[PDB]
DNA sequence: TTTTTTTATGTACTCGTAGTGTCTGC
DNA sequence: GCAGACACTACGAGTACATA
């Protein structure tokens, strides 16, 4: 049994050499410059967003670091090093779950043991994940470590939220910021990755997935698994659509027609529409913000509009033909502070309603 | 007691979810966005029945191996549940790490194990990222599942490492005839009640159910006292309770459709309600309407949100400010960037 | 029909009792975990208690005709209702709707009980590998490699012992990344090759188990939990879901620098510099020359221990330092008379072992200042 | 050089005399004097901000106090203790990571053994680092020692925050704050690491990594050791400007001149260079409020621009002559809610274009017309 | 070691007679009026701030009452208990550090060495440091031995947090409370011991030592001390005033009374100061909002300046009285506006500094 | 004359109990 | 032995404090 529990993509598709790793150019060049230059640190800190690959990035270091073949940039991934490794029985490699082990009993046993020499591999790494749920005291306790360690003992640290830690432990460490992942660089993996597995796709449900995973790999490759589990095995636009949430109609450009009108009964009745249509309200509001930015974006340069889709962007040249760009500016402003607090309210389309009454207020007789 | 009631408008998610589960393909960890008591405990108790069961058939447990026999017990070495504690409001981190120790050691009965969460929204930070990595890359056999209020309300790390699954309310008319057969009241407040539950009929039955509508027919009695005359302050007696987030809720859907009815429009939530919604919009000026609303959305949010606050203080200060706020010449918020 | 007739004498079941209640209901955990199921069948009761990891079962003969069937019963009420009856009890217990009725002459008590389809027990399963180990042998298989589990530590699957069955050999491994410990035995029976990875808790519990060489013990091993049966108990333990590392990869392959010397002189010196070792740190540096080691230690108040022993030397001068508490802890239980260590490299690890006998080996990895 | 297996700018390069420390001055001629006066003390507190060298001046003055010779403020560099002072392991200083042993049950066994006479040396140096991390049983233990030591027991304490300290301890002891260093301490010190170790590097280089580590040397170093990963060896501007995410001022010059000439058309060219460069967005923001915060530094006092910015300093003074107070307020006002917005905005481009439309449309002096009435 | 001024001022400068003792007569005058009449207590507990006298007036005590000329407040010091006491080590005064003997398992020993007679004096003395350490076991243990003290032994307890202990060990104790020394009184001391010293001195330096001292002599000394330090063996203005600026951490108030002033280039100065020493902002920030907060409580009512804040009492009561409510609700408001916006800012440094800049807009000078 | 306190997690400390190593006249 | 005695080490509980 090749761990059958594998079948989900993001466990899977991990990669496994420097050059399987999409984007993160910067820090992949540092990284195999230092390997093979030889200017070897003992404090790595690969630190950024959610979903972009900071642990797999560490284990890829571990990896050419624990290699037979050397201290070499690019790990063969067939040594039996590289094979432990993978397999996760690697006795050399230490993964500490640090929101779970923060306590600090833990980090003072760990860091009495440091003396000891490694079993197989050349270095001992310690991979900490999630360092910034340790307890303070047990980051404290880190210091003199990270400072002068013996020569045979790396650290590994990966968080989500560098600012967090103590000053005293970013002082010590190597940061590397994790680029966000660009919306070509999701997309052309997805491509690959689904074409690799023989799945049926459409480039414009890939561009979806891409635009709405807000910058993750993660996130893309858990909505890519979400729509084939939704679609019977192929990635078809119209299931990530009515999955993700998408305006096809244009009931977004009427909304905003009919608030910038103060029309609150057009208001209202478009959004009784929408909601009789099971419409995602956060994906309404992104629409609405989208469409009042390309509005000052045309008020400010003619042309340069939303030429993509001729047919709203007429109407919207009439918008940005009557309406002053003071109004467009405080509309977009209560609009954004609506989605910033549509978390916190008793119902999204309650938030949505107490958005657009804010909209209107401001301009209620007019 | 409360337990697997199972209901229509789950069967088409559950036939399709199992589905997932029944090719092997599916995802360790299935993060349900339903409303509460909608109807995602119930589905997740029977997927978890489905997953344990060592011989099953189609799309239900067989009921007869000894592990449909000790999940009805409700004692199982392979069936972790993360409820929180009695008395208290949250999920502590003692007790995820508890959970995630065990699934170290492999599952007893030969199965597979299954790890359930009553609600996400109500993990500890310390308890959701303690149970960041176990959700990433759980060991062989391992299920996860997890029930939200709303996704994005849960941390950002823990959401993105887990397939999301939406189930949709019934829409208003079914849900509507399904309270009627289950409920024989009015048509109009029935209604009401579905709109207060954000459509989702299981809310509204239990409102109907508990004495949560005797409280909401109270405070409509209260406002239509104290409207004319401004002794809010009254609405304390109505307003301070266990549940007082629920009920500043039916106070802050009153002011909506007061808002809506000025505005014109066609549809109110408190359809049941005309004459204290047509007080509050001749009464009241919309622009002081929406500072009071604005307010009371405010206390409810900083009432549920930190634990521990005191009901009372915030409560008489929300009516006080209320009641400044309807004398003229006062300054009024503005929402803040 | 109620019918539950169990009829015991007392005498032959406190024992017992004891036995499998051990860890018994003190744990507010699950009212179902705090009881024992008592069944009949093959003519004898079986008392079982678990606590959703560890099972233990007694398999007491019978006295007069039963009646088959099981029931649940608190475990501390029957523990302390036949533990003052005077000497000898017959201990009648009988079935009265959801009440266990315990009768022994002028002795009457009642037990609510709690229907066995509720108790989580483990039923037959298809065994990975069976064992019929003699009492000695997995006795000192344990014992010379149980001070070598990791206590504790982030890497969970070192959080136990590692059997390994190969051929005719059964063998058990236990490291914590530091120290490792191997000790292999043959058993006269062809075995499929296997791997194991019992935790710390439940090779503890095997080992107080086991006692005296007149009871075979029969050991059954499948896929998700490990079986002992020492006599007429039953002992059931969970496996560990980890990938015990590779040891033989472990062991260095070119020990080029052999010593041998006294098992009593190495570890009678070992003490003795260990007297004035650091406390914390209890790691001695160790020269070998021709025919001679020097080992040497110190403390933060630089109370060096220095002494010599007469060795047999075959290698090139050279310097290790290691720990004490590994090493007088592999001493100890290499039991012999003549040690031999295998070193090769002033930062690799060192190999120690029986120089009479090749059935142990252990591992010492030094201390890099 | 002789770089043997390069083992870390920030260890390899470790202060051993005190004249290497890279001028810690307030503290380091009181040390001096102290030892050449005899005037030493048995209890003193280092304090300050990360990376400034305290534990570097505890392991200088451990050296002054152990050596071979008469006390001295100059080490030799030959001599036994200080060699096996720079190696460790030394006999008479004690590395105590209090970090380690933040338990009272460690601290009385330290105190235990406290009267033993040193085995060489003169005083057996008490090296406590991060003290602030005992317990307030272990400090009370430490209280009557730090009171009235042996004769022959030094005191060594460092910590980050002295104000954590119970504040009798802060009595017991002297206290030296080591003050976070000037851009240009850290900048010479670069450029001798750099040419000691023979590595191209250049000014503007050093001057951004002087900048962006905000005052400790450590971070400074790290910084350093970084860029030298990024380029081939190599340091200039270039690999570093990349490397700390971020844009050598000028481009974001240009894009608040743009802001305050109501030159939308050129706020669009210069924000679709920067996405063509693919900078951070929340970059561009930053740099901006940055340079309008210097600005407002600008029209509060003339003396208000280092030498770092000086490559533009003509062009900066200028935007202080002709922006008047309130509207670079309103500037730095509507940029920062257009960043607090930003995390909420449908695209991260999106919100920093919304933001440099609003601060143009609220401009005072050229305000975006209405369109028609 | 080497060369007699090794010795360090808080250890050579150690009182033997109650006339070296200073600033506490409330004290020593209730001490030798109870030797010289014969009343006594079974036990004496002192309190106070440290580094005020409690251990050395108990020393005092201690040699005293184990004079062989009789109980008396004044000790000759020549004959050999007297000597005994401070030189070396005396038999029947035992010296207990009870933060060092915390545990039960000590107090039951020293409780069981109040039974047996004392060898050389009358009365046998326990001196018990940092009393209000000691665990609730051996606090209970102490009850039970002062219940019944024998008429040979008398306690003297010393410690700095009298609220910790027992009420009941209060009880049976006659406390006496040191107050804080004086600005003069340690003024007065230091020139003493300065003069005796044969170093030389500065009256302004003098001065400033003795406000930095905040009260506790021992913290005089030891500036006293690190000032010859600071220098060739000479007390200089120069050298005190740049090693108290060095140490100086009043950035808040001084800060706030530049603003206020409105002097930008001092705020500017007092914010690089600040920066050097590597000052939370946020903390800058809170900080002077309470002291805002606390000046409008003084204008109020001036009963809001508890002993709290005696160090600044009159800096805080001058920049009430000479500053107008309406400036201090503004500056206020404007700090707290901007500790809501500090966190969204280019740094933590340039915030704070654009806040400052915002306050001193308003009422600024020609 | 009886009346008032928020949480979640972690870090020490001090004490009795509790279980076990070991070894000395038993 | 040996088991008791004693030594010693670990765990829990109860309490206290810190932090966000
Ligand atoms: N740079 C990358 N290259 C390839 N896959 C990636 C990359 N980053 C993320 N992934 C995908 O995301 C999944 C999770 O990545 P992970 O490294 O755990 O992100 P994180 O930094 O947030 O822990 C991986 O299994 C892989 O499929
Ligand atoms: N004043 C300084 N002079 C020279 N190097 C310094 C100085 N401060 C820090 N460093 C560099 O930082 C490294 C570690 O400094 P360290 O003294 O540990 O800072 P900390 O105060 O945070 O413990 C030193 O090896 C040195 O290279
Ligand atoms: N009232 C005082 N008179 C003279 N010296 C004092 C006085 N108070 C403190 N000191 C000085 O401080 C040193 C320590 O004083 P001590 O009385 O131990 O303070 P504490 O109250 O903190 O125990 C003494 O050696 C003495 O030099
Ligand atoms: F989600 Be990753 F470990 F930052
Ligand atoms: F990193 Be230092 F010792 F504060
Ligand atoms: F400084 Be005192 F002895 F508390
Ligand atoms: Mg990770
Ligand atoms: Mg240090
Ligand atoms: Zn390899
Ligand atoms: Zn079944
Ligand atoms: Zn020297
Ligand atoms: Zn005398």
């Amino acid at each position: 049994g090749p761990h059958m529990s594998y079948q989900v993509l993001a466990r899977k598709w991990r990669p496994q050499t420097f050059a399987d790793v999409v984007g993160q150019e910067h820090v992949l060049t540092a990284l195999a410059n230092g390997l093979s230059l030889g200017r070897i640190h003992h404090a790595y800190l690969f630190s950024g967003t959610r979903g972009v690959g900071k642990t797999s990035i560490a284990r890829l270091l571990a990896k050419g670091l624990n290699c037979e073949t050397g201290i070499t940039a690019t790990p063969c991934g067939v040594c039996d090093n590289c094979r432990e490794i993978e397999q996760g029985r690697f006795v050399d490699l230490i993964e500490i779950d640090a929101a779970s082990r923060t306590k600090v009993e833990d980090t003072r046993d760990l860091l009495d043991n440091v003396q000891y020499a490694p079993a197989r591999g050349r270095f001992k790494v310690y991979l900490i994940d999630e360092v910034h749920m340790l307890s303070r005291h047990s980051f404290n306790a880190l210091l003199k470590t990270l400072e002068e360690p013996p020569e045979h003992v790396k650290f590994l640290l990966a968080t989500t939220d560098p600012q967090k830690l103590p000053v005293t432990i970013l002082s010590r460490c190597l940061q590397f910021h994790l680029k966000a992942l660009d919306v070509e660089q999701i997309r052309h993996q997805l491509e690959h990755i689904l074409n690799e597995e023989h799945i049926a796709h459409e480039p414009r449900a890939l561009q979806l997935l891409a635009r709405a995973a807000e910058g993750s790999l993660r996130d893309a490759l858990s909505l890519t698994d979400q729509a084939i589990a939704s679609g019977d095995g192929q990635v078809s636009t119209q299931a990530v659509s009515a999955m993700l949430g998408t305006l096809d109609d244009d009931q977004a450009l009427s909304l905003v027609e009919a608030m910038v009108e103060a029309n609150g009964e057009r208001v209202m009745a478009l959004i009784n529409e929408a909601a009789a249509r099971g419409i995602e309200w956060e994906a309404l509001l992104v629409e609405m913000l989208g469409l009042l930015h390309r509005i000052a974006m045309v008020q400010l340069s003619p042309a340069a509009l939303g030429n993509d889709m001729a047919a709203i962007e007429l109407r919207m040249r009439e918008l940005a033909r009557t309406i002053p760009p003071t109004d467009i500016q405080l509309y977009y402003q209560t609009l954004l502070i609506g989605r910033k607090e549509l978390p916190y309210a008793p119902d999204r389309r309650m938030g949505v309603e107490m958005t657009l009454l804010r909209a209107l207020a401001f301009h209620p007789r007019m | 007691g409360p337990h697997m009631r199972w209901y229509p408008w789950l069967r088409p998610d559950f036939e399709k979810l199992v589905a997932s589960y029944q090719a092997g393909r599916g995802h360790h960890a299935l993060l349900i966005q339903a409303l509460p008591g909608m109807g995602d405990d119930a589905l997740i108790y029977a997927l978890s029945r489905y997953l344990l069961c060592q011989q099953p058939q189609g799309h239900k447990s067989c009921g007869h191996c000894r592990g449909c026999q000790l999940m009805q017990a409700g004692t199982h070495p392979d069936y972790y549940t993360l409820a929180p504690e009695k008395g208290k409001n949250t999920l502590g981190v003692d007790a995820v790490r508890e959970v995630t120790e065990k699934l170290n050691e492999h599952a007893r009965l030969g199965g597979a194990k299954v790890v359930w969460v009553t609600d996400a929204a109500l993990l500890t930070d310390a308890a959701a990222n303690a149970l960041l990595k176990t959700l990433e890359e759980p060991p062989a056999e391992t299920w996860f599942f997890l029930a939200t209020r709303e996704p994005e309300r849960l941390l950002a790390t823990l959401r993105s490492r887990c397939r999301l699954h939406y189930l949709a309310p019934p829409p208003e008319q079914y849900a509507v005839t399904w309270l009627s057969r289950e409920v024989t009241m009015s048509q109009d407040a029935l209604l009401a009640a579905l709109r207060l539950s954000a459509g989702s009929p299981g809310a509204a039955l239990a409102l109907f159910q508990g004495d949560n509508w005797q409280a909401r027919e109270t405070l409509c009695q209260a406002l239509a006292y104290s409207v004319p005359s401004g002794d809010w302050y009254s609405l304390l007696a109505a307003l301070n309770h266990e549940q007082a987030p629920a009920r500043l809720h039916w106070l802050a859907t009153l002011l909506m459709d007061a808002l809506k009815r000025h505005h014109g429009a066609a549809q109110v939530t408190n359809v049941d309600v005309p004459g204290l919604v047509a007080e509050l919009a001749n009464h009241l000026s919309p622009s002081r309407l929406q500072a009071i609303l604005g307010d009371v959305c405010h206390i409810r949010e900083q009432l549920m949100s930190v634990t521990g606050i005191n009901r009372e203080l915030l409560i008489t200060d929300l009516l006080l400010r209320i009641e400044h706020y309807l004398q003229p010449g006062v300054v009024l918020p503005v929402p803040h960037l | 029909g109620p019918h539950m007739k169990f009829t015991v004498e007392r005498e032959h079941l406190l024992k017992p009792l004891q036995q499998v209640s051990g860890p018994l209901g003190g744990r507010p955990t699950l009212p179902i975990l705090g009881n024992l199921l008592l069944q009949v069948a093959d003519g004898t009761l079986s008392l079982t208690g678990t606590d959703l990891e560890m099972e233990m079962v007694a398999r007491v003969a019978l006295v007069q005709p039963h009646e088959p069937g099981a029931t649940t019963v608190p475990a501390r009420k029957f523990f302390d209702i036949c533990r003052g009856l005077p000497e000898g009890a017959e201990i009648a217990v009988q079935l009265e709707g959801e009440r266990m009725l315990v009768r022994s002459g002028r002795s009457r008590f009642s037990l609510s009980t709690l229907p066995a389809a509720d108790f989580p027990n483990l039923d037959d399963w298809q065994s990975e590998v069976e064992f019929t180990l003699p009492q000695a042998t997995m006795k000192r298989l344990i014992e010379a490699t149980q001070f070598s589990m990791a206590h504790q530590d982030v890497r969970y699957y070192l959080n136990g012992m590692l059997f390994e069955t190969e051929g005719e050999e059964l063998r058990t491994v236990a490291t914590d990344g530091h120290r490792l410990a191997v000790c292999s035995m043959p058993i006269g029976q062809s075995l499929p090759s296997h791997s194991v990875i019992v935790p710390r808790k439940g090779v503890i519990e095997l080992m107080r188990m086991l006692d005296g060489g007149d009871n075979p013990l029969r050991v059954q091993i499948g896929s998700n939990n490990i079986r002992a049966h020492v006599g007429d108990f039953i002992f059931t333990s969970k496996l560990v879901d980890g990938r015990f590392p590779d040891y033989r990869r472990v062991l260095p392959k070119n020990p080029d620098k052999h010593l041998e010397a006294g098992c009593d002189l190495l570890k009678q010196a070992f003490a003795r510099a260990a007297i004035l070792s650091n406390e914390k740190f209890r790691g001695v540096r160790l020269y070998v020359s021709e025919n001679q080691l020097k080992i040497t230690a110190n403390n933060p108040e630089q109370e060096e221990a220095e002494e010599i022993l007469d060795v047999t030397y075959s290698g090139a001068e050279m310097e290790i330092g290691f720990n004490v508490s590994y090493v007088l802890d592999v001493l100890n239980a290499l039991k012999c008379e003549n040690v031999r260590m295998m070193l090769t490299d002033s930062v690799s690890s060192v190999q120690i072992e029986d120089a009479a006998s090749q059935s142990a080996a252990y591992v010492v990895m030094p201390m890099r200042l």
